[PDB]
Parts: C-alpha cells; structure tokens; sequence
C-alpha cells in the first residue's frame, strides 16, 4: 500500500557539468599496453 | 578453403614469388653497401692521429658490443 | 522457448521416423553435435500444407511476409510433421488464428 | 542554381560538361539557363601545435568558402592572421603557413623565403 | 573541371610566385658569387 | 514533516560516441579519449595515439 | 630520426592492418571461415567462403603492391648510398653539395 | 651472366604463367568459356561468364 | 598453453594484445591464465650443392 | 558489385598513381642532383650539364 503527499513548496532541479564521468568497460576481454576504439554507448564529456 | 585455393593456386605463385624477390633483394642491398672491401682492417693499437681524437667513432673494448659510442646512441634512439 | 545451462543431442531428434518434411540448414546431421553452439531457441507453431513451401529463406507470400519474416542467414533447422489426430476435430476446429 | 551566361538551343533539356557532368539545367517556368555546382567540397583539417606546448588547434576547411581568416587555401578558424612574416614550421598550402607565436597563440601568415 | 565528383586537388605548398623568387636568389647569386654561395657564405 | 539527510545524486544519458580507451600493463583504464567533443580529441583517436 | 623510422612505422601499420582484414566480413554474414562451415552446410555456404577467398585474395593482392613499391625506393635509397659510400667514403668526391 | 638472365627468365614465367591462369575455373564449373555456353543457357550461364 | 606471470581483473574471460589476437584466456574453474601460442611458424627450406 | 565494382577502379588508380609519384621523385632527385652540381658550381662529370 501508499500514502498521498502533500502540497508544499520545494527546489527547482539545477545543472550541473560532468568532468571525464562514466567510463566502463565496454567488453568483457583482457587487454594490455594498447589503444583501442570501440562504438557503445558512453556518456560525453563536458556534457 | 584449401579445395577452392586450386583455382587461385597461380595467383599464389607470383606472392610467394613477389616476397621471395623483395626479401633477396632486402638482403642484396646490404652487401652493396657495406662490402665495399674484402679486407677487414684492424683499428692499430696507436690513437696518436696528430691531434684527432677518434674514441667517438672507433669501437672501444670497455663494451662487449663492437658498436661505437654513437651507434650504441644511435641504436638505442629507434625503436 | 531459451535453453541455457543444459545439454541436448540431437540425433534422438532425428531417427524417430515420422517426420515429414525436414528442412534443417544448421548443420549436416554428423557434424552437428561435434562443434558448438551459445543458444539453441525453439520458435514453434502451426501451419497449413500449402504454406510450408513459404518459409525458406528469401520467399514472399502471405505468411513468411505478415508473420514470421525469414533472414537470409536463416540457420534455424524446421523439423515439420503431420498430427492431425490430436490438433484438429470434427464439426471445425477453429482455435488456431493467423 | 547560379544564373549562367550561356544561351541553350531551343530544343534542348539539360548540359554537360567535358567531364561529362550534368551541371547545367533549363528551368521549364520561364527559360531561364541555371548552372549546377556540388556545395560539400573537400573535408577538414586541424593544426596542432604539439604536446607540451599547447592545447587550443585550429580547423582548416580544404575548399570550402566561409578569429576566422579566409586563406587562399579555404577557411581557417582559431587562428589569427599576421601581416609580418617568419619562418614556419607547420604547413597549410598556398605558401601560407601555421605556428604558435606571441600571452601566446595559434598565428597564420605567409612564409618567409 | 575534374572537381565535382569529390576528386578535389590540393593546392601546392609552394606556389610559382615563391618558386620564381627562388630562382631569382639562385640566379642572383650565381652571377654575384659563382659557386662559393652553394658552399658556405656567399662571397663577392 | 520528515526529514531526508543529506544526499544528491546525478542523472545522465548514454550517447552513442567512439572512445578511445587506454590501458596500462595491469590492464585497468586509465583515460579515455572522444571523437565528437572537440578537434584536438579526435586527432588523437583518429591517429590512435 | 626521420628517415629510419618511416621505414619501420609504415611496415608495422601495414602488417597491422592485414590483421584487420581478417576481421571484415568482406560482405558476407561472419569474418571467421570456421563460423560459416559450422552454421551452414558447406553446399549452400560456398559463395560465403568465395566472397571471402576473393576479398582476403585481394588484400594480399593490394599489400603485395604497396611492399613491391616500397622494395623500389629502397632499392634507390640503397643505390644513392651505395654511390655515396664508394665516393663521398672511399675518396674524396669533387661532386659539389652531394657529401 | 645473372643481371641478363633475370630479365629473360622472369618475363617468360610472366608470359607462361598468364596462360596458365586460363586454364583455372576462378570457382566456376568450367575453364573454356566455350564450355557453358554450349551446355547451358546464356541466361543462366551469365553468372558463370561474369 | 604455458605458464603466464600476468593476472586479469576477476571480470574478464578473454585477453587480447597490441595485434588484436586472443592470445590469453583464464580456465573459468582454475581462474589460471594460459597463454596462447600457435605451433606452426615459417615453411622448410633445402640446402643443394 | 557495384562496391567492389567501383573499389577496383580505385587501387587500380591508386598504384597508377604510385607509380607516377615514383617516377616523378626519380626525376625531382635527378633535377635536385643536377641542381646541386650544375648550377651550384663547376661538374666536372662531362656530358652531363
Ligand atoms: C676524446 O673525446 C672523449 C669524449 O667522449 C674523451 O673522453 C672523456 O674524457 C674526459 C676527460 O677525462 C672524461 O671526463 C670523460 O668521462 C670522457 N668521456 C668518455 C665518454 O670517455 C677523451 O678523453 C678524448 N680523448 C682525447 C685524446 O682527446
Ligand atoms: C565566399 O562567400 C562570400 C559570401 O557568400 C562571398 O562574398 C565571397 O566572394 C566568397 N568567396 C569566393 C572566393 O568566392
Ligand atoms: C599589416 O600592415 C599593412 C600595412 O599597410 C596593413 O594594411 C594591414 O592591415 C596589416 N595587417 C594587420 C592584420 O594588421
Ligand atoms: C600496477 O603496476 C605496477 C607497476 O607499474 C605494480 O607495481 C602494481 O603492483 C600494479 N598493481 C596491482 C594492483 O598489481
């Protein structure tokens, strides 16, 4: 079961900026000393 | 794969041929650049060249390598 | 229907001699044990006589168009047979929609 | 669509060119003779002045025409044009090139012979 | 022209204002120093 | 009347981008270059360097 | 150093790169050869294994061209300091601005 | 003599390995494009020929 | 398969070099990274009088 | 086949052009050499200059 809130006064959402955030690994594999690319789904920085 | 290669087995031939001809070639061009002289000449045991000082480019025998001080310095800077 | 964690042969799958038709590009019958596979899934269905010849990989029609469209690289194995003395009855047997 | 100078025969559609291109059509509303030009010419390039000595680059656009200065070899941006000339070191075509010079900034001018 | 089909030409590096100058400095100094310009300093 | 503490927490999309990933010889990810934020960054990716 | 370093750079991105052909699939459905013979019958999956043999046929095709082009700058830059060495070196060459 | 010889021997396998590559299919079911012209139609054939 | 001296990240079944080339892959019971390494290197060659 | 058609107009370009850029460094080394000796001084090498 639930309960309804009340009525009341709050904050307004504000913005903030991400500094090199959300970053995973994109596979589940080993790899050492190298620079590779990949093409996933990552959040952008400065965003 | 190996039963439809028959059919490209001549196209094979001139790769093989191809790499075969630039890796002979790659070693024949060391041959005539170096091995001007048939003769190796000894470094005399004097260094007293009326001044020139020749312990850069000769050998020395402090290192096991024959390499002179700037080819070791040379050797080490490419990868 | 997903099999996972589980072990499945299929020559038990083949010798019973009562299929009709047998439309199978996985794999030739002995080399399909041997090697391996991630996921086996089981799509199934029914399906009229005349619209068997439809489902092969680049056919048009009415079924393999609006229902169950088939890719080039359809490696699913299609093992059809008759049972038409349990799914069908007397007086019109319409539980089946398409 | 630029307005052409050329006059067609009263007969005919569509032009080509030596290099055997459509770029000349006649407008069936009033005949009047437009020329066809590609507007995407070219791709982009980017000026670095190397690690350890900056970050800010500079994009150049190879053909395309347009702080920002229009070079005899497209559009540079991010960089400021220079009238005084030096010797350069980074290359940019048309005997312009790039450098970063005196704070400190990426400069284009005209290479010193 | 052979340039609408992407087949864009890159412009030289050196133009033949430059190359004219050069060779205008190389001719300069062949009748100036003779061969003593292409060796070290530039002699008269 | 109730009481919450102190907490913020940050939503964020997902994009389909390029990265570059660096990894060291443990094989942890060190940094990570993007190919569609700025020209510098993707210099970098593109010469895979 | 420049001139040794190309050399080397332009051979290890080119021995790199035919790695990367073999994960292409070269328009068919898998890059591996051994994907296709176990998910197809060799019978129907035959123009899968020739449009790979035609497209790996050509890369070696294509990598053959570029190395026979490299072996002919070599063999210029080996002649100019096999002449060099047997002038500039072995005498005193009166070639003004060559050594 | 080896620097005439190469030049001789080498354009002769070029030209003996060019009619050697007539007689290869290329993955088709004939070499002699005369062949599947006579046993099969130019319309079905056309793939073959190509 | 021989004895390595590097360990993974207890996340990863596979390992990959500089090439691209699976050449590493820890046991999924003994967690023991066994590298790979092919067998057949380089052709034959005959030495004639 | 029409991808593969026009790739194979490309490279066929493309090693022509080789080719091409091979020829013209030959003969800028030869106007580079001819540069040097000819015209930066007295070549005493006779028909050459
Ligand atoms: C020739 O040059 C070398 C330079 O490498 C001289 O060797 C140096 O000599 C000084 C003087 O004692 C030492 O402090 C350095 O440690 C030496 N360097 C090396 C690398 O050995 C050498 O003495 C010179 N010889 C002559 C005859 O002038
Ligand atoms: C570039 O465009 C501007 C405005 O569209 C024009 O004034 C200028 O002449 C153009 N540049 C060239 C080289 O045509
Ligand atoms: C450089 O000097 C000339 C001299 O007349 C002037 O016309 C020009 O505007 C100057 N350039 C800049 C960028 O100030
Ligand atoms: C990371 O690598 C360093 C060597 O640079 C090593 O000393 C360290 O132990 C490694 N980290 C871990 C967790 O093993």
């Amino acid at each position: 079961q639930c309960v309804n809130l009340t009525t009341r006064t709050q904050l307004p959402p504000a913005y903030t900026n991400s500094f090199t955030r959300g970053v995973y690994y994109p596979d589940k594999v080993f790899r050492s000393s190298v620079l590779h690319s990949t093409q996933d789904l990552f959040l952008p920085f400065f965003s | 794969c190996s039963n439809l290669l028959l059919q490209y087995g001549s196209f094979c031939t001139q790769l093989n041929r191809a790499l075969t001809g630039i890796a002979v070639e790659q070693d024949k061009n060391t041959q005539e650049v170096f091995a001007q002289v048939k003769q190796i000449y000894k470094t005399p045991p004097i260094k007293d060249f009326g001044g020139f000082n020749f312990s850069q480019i000769l050998p020395d025998p402090s290192k096991p390598s024959k390499r002179s001080p700037i080819e070791d310095l040379l050797f080490n800077k490419v990868t | 229907k997903r099999i996972s964690n589980c072990v499945a042969d299929y020559s038990v799958l083949y010798n019973s001699a009562s299929f009709s038709t047998f439309k199978c590009y996985g794999v030739s019958p002995t080399k399909l044990n041997d090697l391996c596979f991630t996921n086996v899934y089981a799509d199934s269905f029914v399906i009229r006589g005349d619209e068997v010849r439809q489902i092969a990989p680049g056919q048009t029609g009415k079924i393999a168009d609006y229902n169950y469209k088939l890719p080039d690289d359809f490696t699913g194995c299609v093992i059809a047979w008759n049972s038409n003395n349990l799914d069908s009855k007397v007086g019109g047997n319409y539980n089946y929609l398409y | 669509l630029t307005e052409s100078n050329k006059k067609f025969l009263p007969f005919q559609q569509f032009g080509r060119d030596i290099a055997d291109t459509t770029d000349a059509v006649r407008d069936p509303q009033t005949l009047e003779i437009l020329d066809i030009t590609p507007c995407s010419f070219g791709g982009v390039s980017v000026i670095t002045p190397g690690t350890n000595t900056s970050n800010q680059v500079a994009v150049l656009y190879q053909d395309v025409n347009c702080n920002v200065f229009q070079t005899r070899a497209g559009c540079l941006i991010g960089a400021e044009h220079v009238n005084n000339s030096y010797e350069c070191d980074i290359p940019i075509g048309a005997g312009i090139c790039a450098s970063y010079q005196t704070s400190q900034s990426i400069i284009a001018y005209t290479m010193s012979l | 022209a052979q340039k609408f089909n992407g087949l864009t030409v890159l412009p030289p590096l050196l133009t033949d204002e430059m190359i004219a100058q050069y060779t205008s400095a190389l001719l300069a100094g062949t009748i100036t120093s003779g061969w003593t310009f292409g060796a070290g300093p530039a002699l008269q | 009347g109730w009481t919450a503490g102190a907490a913020a927490y940050y939503v964020g999309y997902l994009q389909p981008r390029t990265f570059l990933l660096k990894y060291n010889e443990n094989g942890t990810i060190t940094d990570a270059v993007d190919c569609a934020l700025d020209p510098l960054s993707e210099t970098k990716c593109t010469l895979k360097s | 150093l420049g001139k040794l370093q190309d050399v080397v750079n332009q051979n290890a991105q080119a021995l790199n790169t035919l790695v990367k052909q073999l994960s292409s699939n070269f328009g068919a459905i898998s890059s591996v050869l051994n994907d296709i013979l176990s998910r197809l019958d060799p019978p129907e999956a035959e123009v899968q294994i020739d449009r790979l043999i035609t497209g790996r046929l050509q890369s070696l095709q294509t990598y053959v061209t570029q190395q026979l082009i490299r072996a002919a700058e070599i063999r210029a830059s080996a002649n100019l300091a096999a002449t060099k060495m047997s002038e500039c070196v072995l005498g005193q060459s009166k070639r003004v601005d060559f050594c």
